[PDB]
């Protein structure tokens, strides 16, 4: 199905749709079509039902391994019951426990993911897609839903195309059709019909695409699923296979730990089979070892962290497309920010005017008129004419009732400020543009930095060709050969240029954007009344104009910017300002917001201070630099790296969209994670190139928001600091949880090794091995994801991805060599106490394994002479197993308490985490219940502990706390020392 | 006159269950703190 | 792993072997030495509280369980051949080793006590009554070096496990009944089971020096007409209310079962 209006002529368009090509349909017609044809929204496809995701949670991660373990336990119980009489129910009560644990963990993870997904979804509909449509001859910004078939819309740079529209008048318009064609090369658009194929023609846009630059009026021809995208079943929002670094680290750790655990389990299975075990017991032992040596519930901690971050970002108005991309935001080491719209409020008020070789203070003052300055000579009239003709900004529909300053303008900030000022002094810009026929207009772009227009002169002495131009004063003055003073055209000598430079220094030095203006009367001999102007041809005299003056408008820095910049520069993040404005204005703004501090001088600043030329000054004497954009063109890759690594305070002025990409790639080459804050279409590739891209929720275009990984819904620069802090907190909590989880592996594998080596009775059994792991390592480890941020979370340098990893050689060393060893010693001490208080002294246990485990030697002798039956001494052995589990609980109290923080005191951290205290209380309650519940001896072989057998692990639980406290005190006292080098994980 | 070969295991497990109940109640109360 | 253990450059064998490895090895040596010292001190403090003569808790070993001697190779199953002296040599050697202290010359120091009365002791002397080996008639090595083996009448000693301070009530007795339809005759030799009360209580290995516990010798008589066969015998304590012998979880508490298989 391929039917369109691409080959249809313009004459039938008015007849077919019943809408004017210029004025368009009225509000009543738009409402009728909307009520008839419906809204402009694709039908949301239901991807997966709720039961699909719940099963994915149930059978994801180590939960499948636990399902396998439970199934094998049930099979072992079935075989045992079928073979023997009076079978043991250990396998049944173990399989039930494993299945219940899997179900509970899956339900919890599903609930957390549902919360996170709902919170993330609540932001997709928050941002309304705004489209500019000409209705009743006036342009209005409406939602994309209300766009109907028939009306004409305006598409410009960075504006997402609302619907399938037929271009009727495009200038400089290039569209990006990577969604359909696949190539990112822009394609030009012209009203004329070129290609027969509907897709290959150049006079229609096929929706879901964007215009990189230029502007185009086009009639919307299709709406909703009737467009090309709606016909095909391909998913428009196709997620790419992008893996975040934190996810890669987690996956690598999971793979390594699973391999290690499987190796240990297989080795222990073989060793137990060598020690005359039984198959139905050896397989259960292997399952216990494998399950206890893998960190199940690690993914639940990650899910809780993501949900907490999603909750926190929602209160700061920070849309995040991928919640796992906040770790990179916390790992950010460089921030490249734009001056206008990010570090400034983007509210421009005209402040000063330089003309007639004089600076005039301009104040709006809707009432009481100007302060001291007046109409002056005809130079002001010429400047007002230039500003009126050059501007393409107009007020919104039905807005000519309120005062001009409060009125809304649908143009750029500078254009809006100029329009308001010229309507305050002069008036009726609509009639002014009616007076002068704007035959030719060159759209403004950052590549040229000037705006040009051609008008027909209606004066008595009319050359019929007036060329008006505005733009950057240094670029503008480079071509305006003459100057207009006192209304008389005069040559531009060196003195006037020096005066202009002094005026630029005075106006720009206060932190104001300055625009220079020129008008030229084209000769009639070279150009008759009828001339065919073309962009490709030179035609009009682009050079040799007449200068008039400069208009300087203020733009105060945003209120929250200075504190955010201070926090970033105190946290170790280098803030670079990349702007297209003059170095004077950029440097003044940077000093205002705190990017360039007080006491740091530029090379030019040092030269001026010492009254010496710019040369002969050693560049290393200056830690702050303001690199001009034109100088960056001739810089080398090595030369740029010297700039980016020797200067703490770097500003880039008069840059271009490509040079921002060059700066970003250089910063990324210099081993830095770059966060680029861009809003316009001139930041689209830089946002994609940066490690973390930040757009603006209001000032940002519709392409910057689509290319960025984060959106500031209130444009607040004080949200980047919050994002960085939360990114650091995620990593801290994850590594704390991993460190706590890894401590319990040694106490669960050392008893079997000591059993084999010393031939003592078994200190710990499979049921107690799985009780240590499922009781103390899941809830307390999930409770560490709720831990608050440190006191100095934002006072530490950004983590080096290579030097500092999620799991390093110092986390493994600590967990497996100090805390795990202390816990194993505590468990062994409790086991020895229990066995010695019954008769078997510690030295009598060396070599008792063979006789202790023999079912037919029912006379095993004490150290006191008594003789024990097999079924009598196994009761004592299982009491020892229970005490080992209970002492691991006690020694893991003061391991969770010390993993609660990484470098600060626990007293300073506090007790805000209610989940951690809940986990401690519930694990000790579970231990007490397992020990003292009637019927546990028959079922799980758990026997009551005497009251004094609980305090055996107390001296070893205090040792962990004291050791950690002293080592963290040493770390703070001597930063960078041996302890922090080797012990700080 | 005390007698060996016998321990008051009924009272021991009764008090252990009471302590487990107290710990469970306290952990629930702390979690849902108003 | 390229350049995994390369010696040149500042980085040799991952961490610097000259300094980093030495420092970390010293740190872990000191750490584990302190941990071992703390564990040893804690164990010493625990062992100081205990008594060297009687265990702190005796509630996990409340009642004795019988056990047969010698211990066979495979699970209380005595297999021997009359014409093969190497089959029952282990049983004979074990019985001779066990019954060496019970010989008359070995127990000449032990005192003689009246029968039927519980021998309670208070003073630190803690004498031990002597158990004459003549009670186990025809099941001792004094008459024939083989303890009834090589004639088809093997002798097995059934002895009660020792518990410190246990005072049995009534008159204990071990009665062995053949579960093989009583085709052979099981003869508990000290008349009945007849476990005399003068050998109780037991006061510990340290206090009670030279203590010899009562023994019961059973002699399954394999008749010449039926050569071979398998005889299942169960001996339990029957006369004392103190000594429980009806627990189902523990199949050796107060009772014992065994099988004798003859050949040729
Ligand atoms: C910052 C420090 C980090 C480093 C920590 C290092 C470790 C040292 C810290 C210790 C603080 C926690 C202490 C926990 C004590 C164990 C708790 C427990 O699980 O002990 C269970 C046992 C069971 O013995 P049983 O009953 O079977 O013996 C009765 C038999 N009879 C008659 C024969 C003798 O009990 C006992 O041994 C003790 C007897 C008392 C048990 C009841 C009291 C416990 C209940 C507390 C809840 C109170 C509410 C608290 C709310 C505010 C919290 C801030
Ligand atoms: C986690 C991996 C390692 C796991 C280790 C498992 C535990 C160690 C296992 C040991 C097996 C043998 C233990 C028994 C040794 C003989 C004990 C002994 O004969 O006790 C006697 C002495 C003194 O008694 P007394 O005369 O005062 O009693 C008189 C009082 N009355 C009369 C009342 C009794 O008691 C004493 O000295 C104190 C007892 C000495 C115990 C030494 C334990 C050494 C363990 C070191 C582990 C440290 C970390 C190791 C790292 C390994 C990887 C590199
Ligand atoms: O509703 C479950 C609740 C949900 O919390 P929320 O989202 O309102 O928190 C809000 C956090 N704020 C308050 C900071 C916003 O979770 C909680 O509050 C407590 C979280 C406890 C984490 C573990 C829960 C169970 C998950 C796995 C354990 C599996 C069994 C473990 C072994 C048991 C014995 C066999
Ligand atoms: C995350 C959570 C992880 C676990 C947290 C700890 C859960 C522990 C709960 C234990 C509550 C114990 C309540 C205190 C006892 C009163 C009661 O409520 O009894 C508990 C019943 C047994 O009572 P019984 O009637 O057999 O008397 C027993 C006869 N005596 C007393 C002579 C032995 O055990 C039951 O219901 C067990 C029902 C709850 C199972 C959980
Ligand atoms: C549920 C609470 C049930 C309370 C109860 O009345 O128990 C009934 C039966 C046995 O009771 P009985 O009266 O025959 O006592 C026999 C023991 N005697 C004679 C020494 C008193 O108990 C049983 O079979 C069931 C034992 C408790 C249920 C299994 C719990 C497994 C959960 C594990 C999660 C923690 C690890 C992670
Ligand atoms: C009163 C003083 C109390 C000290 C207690 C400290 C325990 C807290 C944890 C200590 C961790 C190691 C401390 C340490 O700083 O150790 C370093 C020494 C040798 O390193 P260095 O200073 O020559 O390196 C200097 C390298 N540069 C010059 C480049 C900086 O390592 C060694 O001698 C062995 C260190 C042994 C650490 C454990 C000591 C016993 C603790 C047991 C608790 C369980
Ligand atoms: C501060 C840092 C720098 C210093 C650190 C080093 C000092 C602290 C370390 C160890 C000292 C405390 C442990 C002393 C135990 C004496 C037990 C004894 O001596 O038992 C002796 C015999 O053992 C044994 O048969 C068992 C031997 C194996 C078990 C004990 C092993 C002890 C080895 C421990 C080294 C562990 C090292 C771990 C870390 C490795 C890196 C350093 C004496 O028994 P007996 O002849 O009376 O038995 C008579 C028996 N019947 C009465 C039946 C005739
Ligand atoms: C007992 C079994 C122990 C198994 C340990 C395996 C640990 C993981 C290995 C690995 O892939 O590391 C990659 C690493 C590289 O780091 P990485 O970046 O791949 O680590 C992953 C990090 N996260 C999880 C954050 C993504 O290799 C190394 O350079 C370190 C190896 C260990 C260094 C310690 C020295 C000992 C050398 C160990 C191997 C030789 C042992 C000789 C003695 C043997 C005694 C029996
Ligand atoms: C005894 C039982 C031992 C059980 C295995 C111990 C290690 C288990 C965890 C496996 C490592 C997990 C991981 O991702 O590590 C990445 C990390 C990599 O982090 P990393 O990058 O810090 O390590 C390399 C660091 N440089 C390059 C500076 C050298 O790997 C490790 O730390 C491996 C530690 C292995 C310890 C050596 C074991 C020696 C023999 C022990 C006794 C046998
Ligand atoms: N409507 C307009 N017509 C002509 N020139 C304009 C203009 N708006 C701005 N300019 C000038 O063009 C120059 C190029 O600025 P550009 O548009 O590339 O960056 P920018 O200032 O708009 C955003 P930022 O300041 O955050 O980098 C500016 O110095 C400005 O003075
Ligand atoms: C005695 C048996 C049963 C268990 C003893 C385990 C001990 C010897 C093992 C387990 C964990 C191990 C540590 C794990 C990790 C590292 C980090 C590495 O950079 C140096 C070695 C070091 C520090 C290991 C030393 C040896 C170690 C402490
Ligand atoms: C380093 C410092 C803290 C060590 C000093 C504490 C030592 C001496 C304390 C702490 C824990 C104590 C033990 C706790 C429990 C028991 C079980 C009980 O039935 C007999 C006493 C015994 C065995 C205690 C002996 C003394 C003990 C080992
Ligand atoms: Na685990
Ligand atoms: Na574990």
């Amino acid at each position: 199905v391929s039917m369109d209006d691409h080959k249809l002529s313009l004459d039938e368009l008015h007849r077919k749709y019943g809408t004017d090509l210029s004025r368009g349909l009225t509000s009543a017609r738009a409402a009728e079509i909307l009520a008839r044809d419906g809204p402009n929204a694709l039908t949301p496809p239901p991807t997966t039902p709720e039961w699909i995701k719940f099963c994915r949670q149930l059978f994801g991660g180590f939960s499948m391994l636990l399902w396998i373990g439970a199934i094998l336990c049930f099979l072992a119980y079935s075989i045992q019951a079928a073979t023997e009489e009076e079978p043991q129910n250990d396998n049944l009560y173990l399989g039930v426990v494993l299945s219940a644990v899997v179900i509970i963990t899956g339900c919890f993870s599903y609930y957390q993911e549902a919360k996170s997904s709902k919170i993330m979804e609540s932001f997709k509909n928050m941002v309304p897609q705004q489209a500019l449509v000409i209705r009743n001859g006036e342009k209005m910004s409406i939602n994309a839903e209300e766009v109907v078939v028939g009306d004409l819309v305006e598409v410009k740079g960075g504006d997402r195309i609302p619907a399938d529209l037929r271009i009727i008048s495009a200038n400089g318009c290039k569209v990006d059709n990577s969604s359909l064609t696949g190539e990112s090369e822009p394609q030009t658009r012209s009203p004329d019909f070129t290609n027969e194929n509907p897709l290959e023609t150049r006079n229609i846009a096929f929706f879901s695409t964007n215009c990189v630059e230029g502007t185009a009026r086009g009639i919307v021809v299709y709406t909703g699923d009737r467009t090309v995208m709606g016909r095909i079943a391909t998913l428009a929002s196709g997620l790419e296979g992008g893996q975040t670094p934190i996810a890669a680290e987690i996956e690598h750790f999971i793979h390594i730990i699973t391999g290690v655990a499987v190796f240990l389990g297989v080795s222990f299975f073989i060793l137990s089979l060598i020690l005359e075990y039984t198959w139905l017991e050896a397989v259960i032992f292997l399952i216990g070892i494998i399950v206890a040596n893998v960190p199940e519930g690690l993914l639940a901690t990650v899910t809780v962290c993501l949900t907490l971050t999603a909750k926190r970002m929602a209160r700061k108005n920070c849309l995040v497309k991928n919640l796992e991309a906040v770790e990179t935001l916390g790992s950010t080491s460089t921030i490249c920010s734009d001056k206008t719209g990010t570090l400034t409020q983007n509210r421009m008020t005209v402040a000063h005017m330089w003309f007639d070789n004089q600076i005039h203070e301009a104040d709006t003052t809707e009432n009481q008129s100007g302060v001291s300055f007046d109409k002056t000579s005809a130079t002001w009239l010429a400047l007002s004419r230039i500003a009126g003709l050059c501007n393409r900004a107009v007020f919104q529909a039905n807005q000519e009732n309120l005062p001009i300053l409060k009125r809304a303008v649908a143009g750029d900030a500078s254009e809006s400020a100029l329009l308001k000022c010229i309507e305050l002094c002069c008036g009726s810009v609509k009639e002014m543009r009616e007076r002068y026929a704007k035959i030719v207009e060159i759209p403004f772009n950052s590549t040229n930095k000037y705006q040009l227009s051609i008008h027909k002169n209606p004066n008595t002495s009319e050359p019929q060709h007036l060329l008006v131009m505005k733009g950057a004063p240094e670029r503008i003055l480079d071509r305006c050969s003459s100057i207009l003073l006192h209304g008389k055209e005069q040559p531009l000598d060196e003195e006037l240029k020096d005066a202009f430079q002094n005026a630029y220094l005075e106006l720009g030095g206060l932190g104001e954007r300055v625009l220079g203006f020129c008008h030229l009367f084209l000769p009639d001999e070279q150009f008759p009344e009828g001339f065919q102007f073309d962009t490709d041809d030179v035609n009009f005299p682009i050079d040799n104009l007449c200068f008039v003056g400069l208009i300087s408008m203020i733009d105060p820095p945003r209120a929250a910017v200075p504190d955010a910049v201070g926090k970033c520069r105190s946290a170790g993040i280098k803030v670079i300002m990349v702007t297209g404005d003059h170095p004077i204005t950029a440097k003044a703004i940077a000093k205002g917001v705190g990017i360039i501090s007080e006491g740091n001088e530029t090379v030019e600043d040092i030269a001026a201070r010492l009254n010496i030329p710019v040369s002969q000054v050693n560049p290393r004497d200056a830690k702050a630099c303001v690199v001009h954009g034109s100088d960056l063109k001739d810089m080398t890759s090595e030369q740029l790296d010297d700039i980016l690594k020797y200067h703490t305070e770097i500003v880039f002025a008069r840059t271009s969209p490509q040079q921002k990409l060059i700066i970003v790639e250089g910063c990324q080459r210099q081993g830095a994670i770059v966060a680029v804050t861009g809003d316009g279409v001139n930041d689209s590739p830089a946002l994609k190139k940066a490690d973390i891209g930040v757009a603006m929720g209001i000032a940002g275009s519709d392409v910057s928001k689509q290319a960025a990984d984060m959106i500031l819904l209130d444009d607040n620069f004080a949200s980047i600091v919050t994002g960085v802090e939360e990114g650091r907190l995620i990593f801290d909590n994850l590594k704390k949880s991993i460190a706590y989880t890894l401590t319990s592996n040694i106490p669960e594998i050392t008893p079997f090794l000591i059993f084999i080596i010393a031939n003592i009775p078994l200190p710990l059994g499979t049921v107690t091995i799985l009780c240590i792991d499922l009781g103390t390592d899941m809830v307390p480890a999930i409770s560490l994801a709720y831990e608050q941020a440190e006191s100095d979370i934002m006072k530490r340098q950004p983590r080096n991805p290579k030097t500092d990893k999620l799991v390093n050689e110092r986390l493994i060393s600590m967990a497996y060599g100090q805390i795990g060893m202390i816990q194993a010693l505590g468990g062994f001490f409790t086991y020895f106490v229990i066995l010695a208080e019954n008769g078997f002294l510690p030295i009598h246990l060396l070599g008792l394994r063979v006789d202790w485990d023999d079912r037919w030697i029912n006379d095993v002798e004490d150290s006191y002479g008594q003789q024990w039956t097999y079924e009598q001494r196994k009761i004592v052995e299982f009491t020892c197993h229970t005490a080992f589990f209970v002492s691991i609980v006690v020694v893991q109290w003061a391991d969770l308490v010390i993993c609660k923080t990484r470098r600060n005191s626990v007293f300073q951290q506090g007790m805000k985490n209610k989940i951690l205290i809940f986990g401690l209380f519930e694990e000790t309650a579970l231990a007490a219940f397992l020990s003292y519940c009637p019927g546990m001896g028959v079922a799980l072989r758990m026997y009551p502990l005497k009251p004094t057998w609980w305090f055996c692990a107390f001296p070893y639980s205090l040792l962990i706390f004291v050791y950690d406290k002293v080592r963290k005190l040493i770390i703070r006292r001597r930063p960078g020392g041996w302890v922090e080098k080797e012990t700080y994980y | 006159e005390d007698d060996p070969f016998f321990y008051d295991e009924h009272t021991l497990r009764k008090r252990g269950l009471l302590v487990a109940a107290v710990l469970f109640i306290t952990g629930i109360i702390i979690l849902t703190s108003g | 792993w390229k350049l995994f253990i390369y010696n040149p450059t500042t980085g040799e064998f991952l961490g610097r072997t000259a300094k980093s490895w030495g420092l970390i090895l010293l740190f872990y040596l000191v750490f584990y030495g302190f941990l071992a010292a703390l564990f040893s001190f804690t164990m010493w403090v625990m062992l100081q509280t205990l008594n060297d003569e009687v265990p702190k808790y005796r509630d996990q070993i409340p009642s004795p369980g019988l056990m047969v001697f010698p211990k066979p190779v495979t699970a209380l199953e005595y297999t021997f051949s009359r014409s093969d002296p190497t089959s029952y040599a282990g049983y004979i050697e074990d019985l001779k080793k066990f019954l060496k202290p019970y010989t008359l010359e070995e127990q000449k120091n032990l005192t003689v006590c009246p029968d039927g009365a519980l021998f309670e002791q208070k003073g630190p002397v803690y004498v031990a009554c002597q158990f004459p080996i003549s009670l186990l008639q025809a099941c001792s090595g004094m008459n024939d070096p083989d303890f009834g083996y090589s004639q088809g009448n093997p002798c097995i000693l059934v002895k009660m496990n020792r518990i410190i301070g246990l005072k049995p009530e009534g008159v204990p007795r071990i009665d062995c009944v053949s579960k093989n339809e009583d085709i052979p005759n099981v003869a508990v030799y000290p008349h009945n089971g007849m476990i005399d009360l003068k050998y109780f209580p037991y006061y510990g290995k340290k206090l009670h020096v030279g203590y010899l516990q009562p023994l019961v010798a059973v002699q399954v008589s394999f008749a010449p007409n039926n050569t071979g066969k398998e005889v299942t015998v169960e001996c339990k304590i029957d006369g004392s209310a103190n000594l429980k012998s009806q627990d189902d979880r523990d199949k050796f508490l107060g009772r014992v079962m065994f099988k004798i298989t003859a050949r040729a």
